[PDB]
């Protein structure tokens, strides 16, 4: 799930370390 | 104050310490080769293995290296596989196991470690917490949802758990039940629950219901720094970009973007309508739960920076048009897409995520009467062939009551006070 128009997800990006 | 050391552990103290020493002077690759003897001469060691995966796990930020983080995330591991394990030192090992494996975009591995753990440690109920967190980064809101159901039969008034709980009843349109939950939550001040996403979820459950305790939620939030400003509430920023609703093209230096979409509107319309009559099912339902009633579906050309090639072979000549301008198809933080809406339809007042870009609509086909946008305290309606641009991390609001569909073109933009470096290096929303 992405957040494209609003802001529902718990996080919106993603993670990928450093 | 936590218990390290097993029996054996506690006689070879002067060793673990002395290696311990060289990682907090920042000495970090002498402090890996004292902790690669003390594993190798005391194999069963679990503090000498602790030391050791706290060594990579310094080593990993040191050189910013995520091959290094995942040696350390085995190392821990390894710690909780020794005999004799304190229990406190087993707790933090997989504790902060299972944190790296989050940072490293491991969800289902993290999700493992969290299992793990409350098994390991059944009356600790801040690891059922975790846990939760574990499955809402997954986005397995059930499981998330029957881990804080368990917490809350224990322990009512956990507040972490609480907001967490209001959060997912919200995110299932449970509005009025998420109300109390996240209200009592964020008055706990139980720690992780001081967090701009119980705000603006509050606020918005809120504002759904016709509460008018929203803005003082929204105020606040402000004041407690989680959002720029009570209209402004979007949570993945970059601090000091300039903040107004409504732009002009000139205000944003996009007057080349914003003319070509003007001379060349009627393509992207008659494009749009084609897909329409002879593709509908191109156009996808939104899914944000932003509406109170109606019918809104859009077609997206590009998201993330990243153009769909499928969606392009529908609309060939506006993609094709549109590839001339990087500062919206290298958007990373927006969309490029066609969006419907028909007659009955009310979206909710609502905020997008980020301060970074800024939305261009470009009419196609409006209706002469009844569609209207809020942006803050102003309301403006569309003309086809024309753009208007507001900066949709301002709560924002839209009605369509008119007798016929309605089409526009939508185009995120770059904020045009970002520099080159920072369009290259934000993480893509
Ligand atoms: O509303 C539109 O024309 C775009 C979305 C069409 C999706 C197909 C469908 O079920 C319908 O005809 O509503
Ligand atoms: O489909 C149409 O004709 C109207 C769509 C309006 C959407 C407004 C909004 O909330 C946004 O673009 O962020
Ligand atoms: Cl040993
Ligand atoms: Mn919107």
């Amino acid at each position: 799930g992405k957040c494209k128009d609003g802001l529902g997800e718990y996080t919106c990006t993603s993670l990928e370390g450093f | 104050k936590p218990k390290l050391l097993n029996k054996f552990d506690k006689t070879i103290k002067a060793e673990l310490d002395a290696a311990e020493k060289l990682r907090k002077r920042g000495k970090i690759e002498e402090a890996v080769n004292a902790f690669k003897e003390l594993v190798r001469k005391y194999p069963q060691s679990p503090r000498a293995r602790y030391g050791k995966a706290q060594c990579e796990d310094d080593l990993a930020e040191k050189r910013r290296s995520n091959e290094v983080l995942r040696g350390a995330i085995e190392t821990y591991q390894e710690v909780a596989s020794l005999p004799d394990v304190p229990a406190d030192l087993l707790k933090l090992s997989l504790k902060r196991r299972s944190d790296r494996q989050q940072f490293l975009g491991h969800m289902r591995g993290s999700l493992l470690t969290l299992q793990r753990l409350v098994q390991l440690f059944p009356n600790d109920t801040s690891l059922k917490n975790d846990l939760g967190v574990g499955y809402l980064l997954i986005g397995d809101n059930d499981n998330a949802k029957k881990v804080y159901e368990e917490v809350l039969s224990v322990t009512p008034n956990d507040g972490f758990a609480k907001v967490h709980y209001g959060f997912i009843l919200k995110a299932q349109n449970k509005i009025a039940e998420s109300i109390p939950y996240l209200k009592e939550g964020i008055e706990s001040g139980d720690p992780g629950t001081d967090d701009g996403r119980f705000y603006f979820h509050l606020g918005d459950a809120m504002q759904r219901v016709g509460n008018k305790e929203a803005y003082k939620w929204y105020e606040l939030g402000h004041k407690r720094g989680h959002f720029a400003s009570v209209w402004q509430r979007s949570l993945y920023n970059v601090n000091g970009l300039k903040a107004q609703p409504w732009w002009t093209p000139k205000e944003t230096g996009y007057t080349e973007l914003v003319k070509s979409l003007e001379r060349n509107w009627k393509l992207i319309r008659d494009e749009g309508l084609a897909v329409m009559d002879k593709a509908k099912g191109l156009f996808l339902p939104e899914d944000e739960n932003l509406r109170e009633k109606g019918d809104w579906s859009q077609f997206t050309l590009w998201q993330q920076g990243r153009r769909n090639e499928n969606a392009c072979k529908g609309a060939p000549k506006t993609c094709t048009l549109l590839e001339k301008f990087p500062e919206t198809t290298g958007c990373r933080r927006g969309q490029i897409k066609y969006s419907i809406m028909h007659p009955g339809t009310h979206v909710w007042p609502h905020t997008g995520p980020t301060n970074c870009r800024l939305r261009m609509h470009l009419g196609l086909v409006i209706p002469k009467e009844g569609c209207k946008i809020r942006c803050a305290n102003e309301t403006k309606t569309w003309e086809e062939g024309k753009v208007l641009i507001f900066d949709d991390s301002f709560e924002h609001e839209v009605w369509q009551d008119a007798s016929s569909f309605q089409l526009i073109f939508i185009v995120d933009v770059w904020h045009p006070e970002l520099t080159p470096q920072q369009r290259r290096s934000l993480p893509a929303i």
